[PDB]
This record gives C-alpha cells, sequence and structure tokens, in this order.
RNA sequence: UUACGGCGGCCACAGCGGCAGGGAAACGCCCGGUCCCAUUCCGAACCCGGAAGCUAAGCCUGCCAGCGCCGAUGAUACUGCCCCUCCGGGUGGAAAAGUAGGACACCGCCGAACA
RNA sequence: UGCCUCCUAAAAUGUAACGGAGGCGCCCAAAGGUUCCCUCAACCUGGACGGCAAUCAGGUGGCGAGUGUAAAUGCACAAGGGAGCUUGACUGCGAGACUUACAAGUCAAGCAGGGACGAAAGUCGGGAUUAGUGAUCCGGCACCCCCGAGUGGAAGGGGUG
RNA sequence: GUUGCGUGGUUCACCGCGGAGGUAGAGCUACUGGAUGGCCGAUGGGUUACUGACGUCAGCCAAACUCCGA
C-alpha cells in the first residue's frame, strides 16, 4: 500500500499522544483488532497482517483494513554525518492511537475468526485485543 | 450609436411571380424587390417490388 | 407599420388565449427578440471578418452587427484571448417584427431542398433556434459582390414558459415545421 | 533550501480601551484583515490610522472586523 | 530597454522630473503636462 | 425585478462614500414612472427632517411636463430644508443617472438656496 | 392607533424554496421615441413624453421545516497551577461534534390613507 | 552568503539548524488618476460548418473564476471585467506614530500653490498589499548666482535637482 | 551590574472590566489534498463477469487543510 500523490514529500513525525476519537467501533464486520498502545504501523506490517488473516480463512468471510499508510518517514544513507539536509522518504506508516481499531473480520464461525484475528495480532508492533460488534 | 453607422432601411415593395404581393422595408435595394418563389406557391406549403415485378410482366 | 405585427395583435393574441386558458392577457406568449451571428472561424486565420460577416449582416438585418472576441484560448482551434471570432446582431422591435416577416415570407423558402424546419430545436423553456448555411435566400446580398459563403444560426426568444407555447407562437407566426 | 525574508512585525498595536492620539498607527496588516470605521483612514499599505484622539473599539459591520474611534 | 528619462520645460528648459519609459513601447519623447515650480504653473514638458 | 436590483446596487455603490450628517444631511430622490419623492435624512441615527413629493398641490400646480414638477418640488424642499434650518446638503442620486428630472430637481434647489 | 410607499438600523433565528391572497393613493409592469440623453449592435437597458391595459410578474400579507441557519444542559477531548516517579490524582477553566430544541425575523424616522 | 512569501514558530510581536517549499535583481505611458457601468468559473438544454472546448440563446450558479509576476493576507460592496476624460508616476510641507543597537526602513490626517476627473460630495503625492535593490567617499551634468586669496573678472569651490 | 544627580510608585503581584488571536483539540457535503467499504456504474477493455470516471450512503486522516476553537 502506497498513496499514489503526497502534497508534501517530508514531513514531521505524526505526534505518539491521546486516545484515539474516530473509528474507535467496529463498522463494517463483526469482529475487529483493537489498539491498545501507539505505534507506527508499516504497510509491510499490514500485508503480512492481511496475507495471514486470509490463509487462515483460505474461503469466505471479508477482510477490511481501515487504516491506510500515508504518513511518510525518511532515512539518510548508511555511513553519514550529522545535518546535511532532510533525508529521503523510506517507509510509509500509518498513526496508529490506543482504542483505534486496526483489521475488521466477517465470518461465520467463531473460532477460526477469533484463530485468524490472533494470527494477524502476532503480527503487528502492538498489544492488541479481539472486539465484536456487541 | 446612430449618426452613420447602420446601412439604409427604407419602404419596398416586394412582387412574386404568382403573384402575392406585399410590401415592408428593407436595406439598399432601393424600391421594389422581385422574387420566383414566396411563402404563398413554395411546395410544403401547399401539399413497390412486387408492384415493379407484376407491371414488368 | 409590420403586417406581421399587426396580424399577431388582431388574431394570434386571442387564438393563443382560446388555445391555453389564460386567465390573463398579461401571459400570453411573443417574441421578445430575435438574435444573428455568423460564428466564424477564422480568427486566427486571415484575421478577415471585416467584410465576410459586417459588411453583410447589415445587408440582411438592417443594423450594423457588433465583433465579438473569444474569452479564453485553445490551441486545437488556434485561439488566442481577445480576437475577432463572432459577429452578433441583436433585432428588436418593429425592425425584428420586420426580418421576422422578410424571412418566413420569401427567405426561408428560397432555401435549396426545404423540407421544413424540425419543431424539436426548442432550448425547453420555448426559444428557438436554426442554423442557416449560405448568403442565400436574403435577397439583400448579392452573391456576385461576396467573399467565401458562410452560414449563421438565429435565435427567436420568446416570452413563452413552455415548449409547446412557443411552438404554437411560432406556428401562428407562420414558421413551417414538419 | 535555507532562504527566508525578514520578520514584519505585522498585527495590532491599539487593542480596545485604549486612548490614541491623532495619526496612531492602529493595525499593520495584509489587505483589509481589518477595515475602517469612523475616524480611521486606512493607509497605503493598510496600516489603519487613527484620525482623531479616542478610544479605539472594535466591532462587526456586516462580515467585516472594523476598527473605530469614540471621540 | 527601460532608460531612465528627464522631462524639461518647455518655457524654461529647466530639468524638473526623472522618470522610466519602454524605449520600443514609445520610441518617441513623451510629452505630459506637470508643474513647473519655476514658471509656477503647469506646464508641457518634454524628453530631452 | 431586475431593474429593483440593479437600482439598489447602484445606490448602495454611491452609498459607499456618502452618509449624511446632522449639520449636513442627505438628499433622497426616488424617482417613479409618475411621481418623485424627496427627503433630507441625517444618516446618524436615521432621521428625515424635511421631506417633499409630487402628490401635493403640486400634482395640479403643473407647467408642463415631469421635469415642470420636479422643478417645483425642488423648489418646496429648498425652503422647507431652510425652514428645518439646513443651508449645505450632499446629493444622493439613488441610484439614478443624474440627467434630466432629477438634474432639474438639484438645480433648482440650488438656485433656490441649497449649497450643494 | 391601524394598515400601504420610501430611508435606515441589523446582516440567515432574518436566507432559499413551496402554497394561497391583494391594487384607494402609491410602487410596478405598460404605451411611444418629437425633445435632453443612450446602445463596443439593439429606446432591451439608461433617458424623455404619456396613461389604453393588468395585478400575470416584481412588491406586500398569511401559512409551511422541505434545504440552509442557530443551538443549549450534561458528558468528553484539551489545559493553567499544584500533589505525585509514571500510572494517576486535587483545584481552576473548558471545547468541537451530537442531542433536546429554536426559527419562515425585529426595531427606528418620513409620507399617504385612515383619525 | 542580499531582498520577498509560507511552514517549523508552542492562538500578541520575536525565535535556530548545511530544517521543509517557493520567488526576486522586473514590468506598465496604461496595467497610473478620476467618473460611470457590469458580474465570473463551472454545469444543463437548444443551435451550420463546430468537435469535450471558438461565437449565439436560455437556464442554474455567492464565488469553486480573475488579480502583470511566488506565496500569504485580501477583494463579489468588488481591489475582478468595460468605457469617457486626463498626467497627482505633482512643488513647499507635515502634527502624530510603527519598527529599531546604530545606520536605515514604513505609515500619516491635514495646510498652501498650481491642476485632473466629477453636477456636487469629494478622490488623486503611482500600481490590492508586501520583493524588483547598494552606505560613504570621489567625480559628471543642468539650474541658483552663495564665496571669489590686493581690486574687477575668471579659475575653483558652494547650494538645489 | 554598580554608582552620582533627577523623578516618585510610574515597576511588580492579585481582583474586576475592555480587547486581538487560530496553538492543543476537533471537524471536513466548509475548502485543498490523502483515503477504506458498499451502490450507480462514464469510458477504456472482450455481447462487456476486465478497468472503474463522476456521483451517492457509512467510517477516517493532514506542519505548510480549516466551517470551528480553548
Ligand atoms: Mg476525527
Ligand atoms: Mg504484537
Ligand atoms: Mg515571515
Ligand atoms: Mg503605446
Ligand atoms: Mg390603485
Ligand atoms: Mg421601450
Ligand atoms: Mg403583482
Ligand atoms: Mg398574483
Ligand atoms: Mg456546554
Ligand atoms: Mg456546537
Ligand atoms: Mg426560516
Ligand atoms: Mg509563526
Ligand atoms: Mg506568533
Ligand atoms: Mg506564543
Ligand atoms: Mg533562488
Ligand atoms: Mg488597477
Ligand atoms: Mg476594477
Ligand atoms: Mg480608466
Ligand atoms: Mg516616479
Ligand atoms: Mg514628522
Ligand atoms: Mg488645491
Ligand atoms: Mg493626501
Ligand atoms: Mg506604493
Ligand atoms: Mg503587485
Ligand atoms: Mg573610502
Ligand atoms: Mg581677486
Ligand atoms: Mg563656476
Ligand atoms: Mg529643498
Ligand atoms: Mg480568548
Ligand atoms: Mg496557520
Ligand atoms: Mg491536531
Ligand atoms: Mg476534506
Ligand atoms: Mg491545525
Ligand atoms: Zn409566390
Ligand atoms: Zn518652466
Amino acid at each position: 500500500l502506497i498513496p499514489r500523490k503526497v502534497k508534501h514529500r517530508k514531513q514531521h513525525h505524526p505526534r505518539q499522544r491521546g486516545i484515539a476519537s474516530g473509528g474507535t467501533t467496529v463498522n463494517f464486520g463483526d469482529y475487529g483488532i483493537q489498539a491498545l498502545e501507539h505505534a507506527y504501523v508499516t504497510n509491510r506490517q499490514i500485508e503480512s497482517a492481511r496475507i495471514a488473516i486470509n490463509r487462515h480463512i483460505k474461503r469466505g468471510g471479508k477482510v477490511w483494513i481501515n487504516i491506510f499508510p500515508d504518513r511518510p518517514l525518511t532515512k539518510k544513507p548508511a555511513e553519514t554525518r550529522m545535518g546535511s539536509g532532510k533525508g529521503s522518504p523510506e517507509w510509509w506508516v500509518a498513526n496508529v492511537k490506543p482504542g483505534r481499531v486496526l483489521f475488521e473480520l466477517s465470518y461465520p464461525n467463531e473460532g477460526v475468526a477469533r484463530a485468524a484475528l490472533t494470527r494477524a495480532i502476532h503480527k503487528l508492533p502492538i498489544k492488541a485485543r479481539i472486539i465484536t460488534r456487541e | 450609436m446612430k449618426s452613420d453607422i447602420h446601412p439604409a432601411y427604407e419602404e419596398t415593395t416586394v412582387v412574386c411571380g404568382c403573384g402575392n404581393t406585399f410590401q415592408t422595408r428593407s436595406t439598399k435595394p432601393g424600391g421594389r424587390i422581385v422574387v420566383e418563389v414566396c411563402s404563398q406557391c413554395h411546395p410544403f406549403y401547399t401539399g413497390g417490388r412486387v408492384a415493379r415485378f407484376e407491371k414488368r410482366y | 407599420q409590420p403586417r406581421l405585427k399587426e396580424r399577431y395583435r388582431s388574431e394570434i393574441r386571442d387564438a393563443l388565449r382560446k388555445q391555453f386558458g389564460y386567465g390573463n392577457v398579461m401571459q400570453i406568449p411573443t417574441v421578445t427578440k430575435v438574435v444573428v451571428n455568423m460564428g466564424v472561424g477564422e480568427a486566427a486565420r486571415d484575421a478577415k471578418l471585416i467584410n465576410g460577416a459586417v459588411n453583410d449582416l447589415a445587408l440582411i438585418t438592417g443594423q450594423k452587427p457588433e465583433v465579438r472576441r473569444a474569452r479564453k484560448s485553445i490551441a486545437q482551434f488556434k485561439l488566442r484571448e481577445g480576437m475577432p471570432v463572432g459577429v452578433r446582431v441583436t433585432l428588436r422591435g418593429d425592425r425584428m417584427w420586420e426580418f421576422l416577416d422578410r424571412l418566413t415570407s420569401i427567405a426561408l423558402p428560397r432555401i435549396r431542398d426545404f423540407r421544413g424546419l424540425s419543431p424539436k430545436q426548442f432550448d425547453g423553456v420555448g426559444n428557438y433556434t436554426f442554423g442557416l448555411a449560405e448568403q442565400a435566400v436574403f435577397h439583400e446580398v448579392d452573391v456576385d459582390k461576396i467573399d467565401r459563403v458562410r452560414g449563421m444560426d438565429i435565435n427567436v426568444v420568446t416570452s413563452a414558459a413552455t415548449d409547446d407555447e412557443g411552438r404554437a407562437l411560432l406556428r401562428a407566426l407562420g414558421f413551417p415545421f414538419k | 533550501n535555507g532562504r527566508d525574508s525578514a520578520a514584519q512585525r505585522l498585527g495590532v498595536k491599539r487593542y480596545g480601551g485604549q486612548v490614541v492620539k491623532a495619526g496612531e498607527i492602529l493595525v499593520r496588516q495584509r489587505g483589509t484583515k481589518f477595515h475602517p470605521g469612523v475616524n480611521v483612514g486606512r493607509g497605503g499599505d493598510d496600516t489603519l490610522f487613527a484620525k482623531t484622539a479616542g478610544a479605539v473599539e472594535f466591532g462587526i459591520k456586516r462580515g467585516r472586523k472594523t476598527v473605530s474611534i469614540v471621540g | 530597454v527601460r532608460p531612465k528619462i528627464t522631462l524639461a520645460c518647455e518655457v524654461c528648459k529647466h530639468r524638473n522630473y526623472i522618470t522610466k519609459k519602454n524605449r520600443r513601447n514609445d520610441p518617441d519623447r513623451l510629452e505630459l503636462k506637470k508643474f513647473c515650480p519655476n514658471c509656477g504653473k503647469h506646464q508641457a514638458h518634454r524628453e530631452t | 425585478a431586475t431593474r429593483r436590483i440593479s437600482r439598489l446596487r447602484r445606490h448602495t455603490r454611491l452609498r459607499k462614500k456618502l452618509s449624511g450628517t446632522a449639520e449636513r444631511p442627505r438628499l433622497v430622490v426616488h424617482r417613479s414612472a409618475r411621481h418623485i419623492h424627496v427627503q433630507l435624512v441625517n444618516d446618524l441615527n436615521g432621521t428625515t427632517v424635511a421631506a417633499a413629493s409630487s402628490i401635493e398641490a403640486d400634482v395640479r400646480g403643473v407647467p408642463g411636463d415631469k421635469k415642470a414638477r420636479s422643478v417645483r418640488v425642488g423648489q418646496l424642499i429648498a425652503e422647507r430644508a431652510k425652514a428645518a434650518g439646513i443651508d449645505t446638503v450632499v446629493f444622493d442620486r439613488g441610484g439614478y443617472t443624474y440627467g434630466g428630472r432629477i438634474a432639474a430637481l438639484a438645480d433648482a434647489a440650488r438656485e433656490n438656496g441649497l449649497s450643494f
């Protein structure tokens, strides 16, 4: 996942503070992954988790990814001193706050759905839990 | 602005070949204007393969 | 004292009232203005419209038309903003009545292969538009004294509120539909 | 990168209730972020100076923020 | 392309104002009716 | 309708730079097809201090046409203003163009005492 | 005092839209282009002269929450200063969004009719 | 490497980095002054060549267009579009302010002369605003006739542009 | 900073009153961009089982977004 355009190529780091206020409830499916701590979730990790969910359920069901990695992060070349201009973008990041719902899942069977979401959670650099649409 | 801008515009006379005659004021044509067809004579204002085979044979 | 105007005021005003149940005489439709423009294209090319359009629209109508200039620029037409591209005149009043008469009576029938103007070319509010292609049927111009031929299109603006009302008004005025 | 222009020190110089003399500069601005009211002239570079002594008074004048001076 | 020009009073020849113009858009000397401090009134001025 | 809106626009546009006060009130005119109206406004408290119109004995004191009637009502307003104690005003076109009936009114008001 | 024409305050709680109703004076459309004046062409507009017609439109009155607008209380986000290792807590402020709901304006001066 | 605009910049002003983005070293004799008038872009429908888009007509459209040129703040009341006349893109000043180590930089009501436009009220000391620039020295040019190495001149200097 | 001569509460703290804001937060059919899932589906694609314009219904994001706003 990569945005097609960005208005600003190099940006400040997104701020890691506060509880999430939007997208904190399951809205598209029956089961979801809710974040319990701040972190920078990468498109690599997102694709890893999506593939884990799909290969566990193997068929049927629908998976929603309601975050997008559009905030870029830069990096200087390897062996360089400090301060000769900002580096070029090299990561794409979603800014995740506690309470945010990361993935959503619909599937008939409780146990398989929960196992698939646990598969996904073990790929993310966050403590997360599984929640349901009541 | 009307000083020397618009062309002449004075009474004329339309006469048609059929005979329908009226008069308005037109441009440079000095007096009478003679026309061949008008709204009072022109058409549209006044109104088989097997058949051909058999009429041939 | 335009005969088409008196025929209108004498029969058309109450014929239209009989047709559409106008409870007020102010509601009766009428033609307010007639607009003619050439819409020349040789703006970037040869830059001549001073006589190609002005010196004959004067002859067709009776008043000098206005020269229109492009509002923006288009590369696919070599059009650059601010240069003469169209010539328009606005007939209104007894001159408009006389032009309508002179058109419908002796000009419009003279069109070669004329079979009747379409009745579907109304705008949707009551205003009618149609086009020509040459310095023909207007007897005022002479083909012996013209450059390249060019057409025009005419807008007949009416106070009618609907296309059927406008069509009835023009049919009464003498526009041959089909 | 690396370039910038000088800070132009714009903004409001006299707030509501202050007693000014004639000729006081009230607002340095670009454009009419504020508009001149009574006894307030604009100025060549949109400066909103005072034409009379009195107290500055801000208000609304049908969409425009205006500065006036009460005698 | 836009040189500095000076305008002199027609009557007293005093060089009263200096300004700029485009030599191509205005290939000829300007005439303006400026105020002449010497003559004390408005007079015609011209380039030098 | 379009005429009303356009006249209002023109009136506001001229009104941007002309107020009228106690010592120098505003002279507003309102010209219809049949009559003409005028009043002095003093736009600090919105208080008319004198007013004349073409619905008076003026309606029959007619030496001719609408311009003559406007001359008469101008003579009336000048005297009413002097009676009220005013002698200098600012003329308000009202969005119309200065000339014809309005210019006749304004001139009559000028030679009959008002200084504007 | 009532109810119509103007000039302002104010600038959507006033706006947009929808449905009905009105012509005493007035405001309007309206009839003409000799006169002042006018159209990058047009008496359409601006101006001038009138009074055959009409409230159809403008304008005015009444009723509609449809679109738009306003909008609390409470809670929350955030936060000043303290306590406190953080986690958190005390004390002082306090949103935006959403909800209940409001709302098809109000006021001043002049003129006419009525008084 | 100087100047202008934005963000960083923590809701007055100010604030660093070899932090993030851009412009400038001009143009306009009208693109200045004034008086008067107008409202755009986009979309829909109809219309000869003509098409997604030239000109026309009618709807809808409160600013999404435009502004000489970057950005920001403005501007529909228009600072945006059109037209008539003009040279204030003045001379002598300037109370009072902003900014500021200093040197600089910026605004200014109003008075007088002589004018432009306007029926008047009034506006006009360049341009919607903020960049388009260089101290002092030493010289050049025009004007005033201030000094003139014994006197009268002159040279030379002085003043104002 | 200190010290001489002037000035004398002008400084500072607290309370009350009069003011300008666009940060934190939030919100976005209020703009410029990003962007998830439905529905309608322009074209492009081979009768369209592929692409998915513009719309529209829900959920979201932004130092250089702002109808707001401590
Ligand atoms: Mg949010
Ligand atoms: Mg984990
Ligand atoms: Mg700055
Ligand atoms: Mg030239
Ligand atoms: Mg009546
Ligand atoms: Mg007429
Ligand atoms: Mg009516
Ligand atoms: Mg009615
Ligand atoms: Mg509350
Ligand atoms: Mg709220
Ligand atoms: Mg309402
Ligand atoms: Mg800042
Ligand atoms: Mg600041
Ligand atoms: Mg601060
Ligand atoms: Mg550069
Ligand atoms: Mg300009
Ligand atoms: Mg303009
Ligand atoms: Mg001009
Ligand atoms: Mg100059
Ligand atoms: Mg000074
Ligand atoms: Mg003077
Ligand atoms: Mg001045
Ligand atoms: Mg300037
Ligand atoms: Mg500029
Ligand atoms: Mg030296
Ligand atoms: Mg000597
Ligand atoms: Mg000498
Ligand atoms: Mg001097
Ligand atoms: Mg505050
Ligand atoms: Mg900001
Ligand atoms: Mg934030
Ligand atoms: Mg948005
Ligand atoms: Mg923000
Ligand atoms: Zn015939
Ligand atoms: Zn001289």
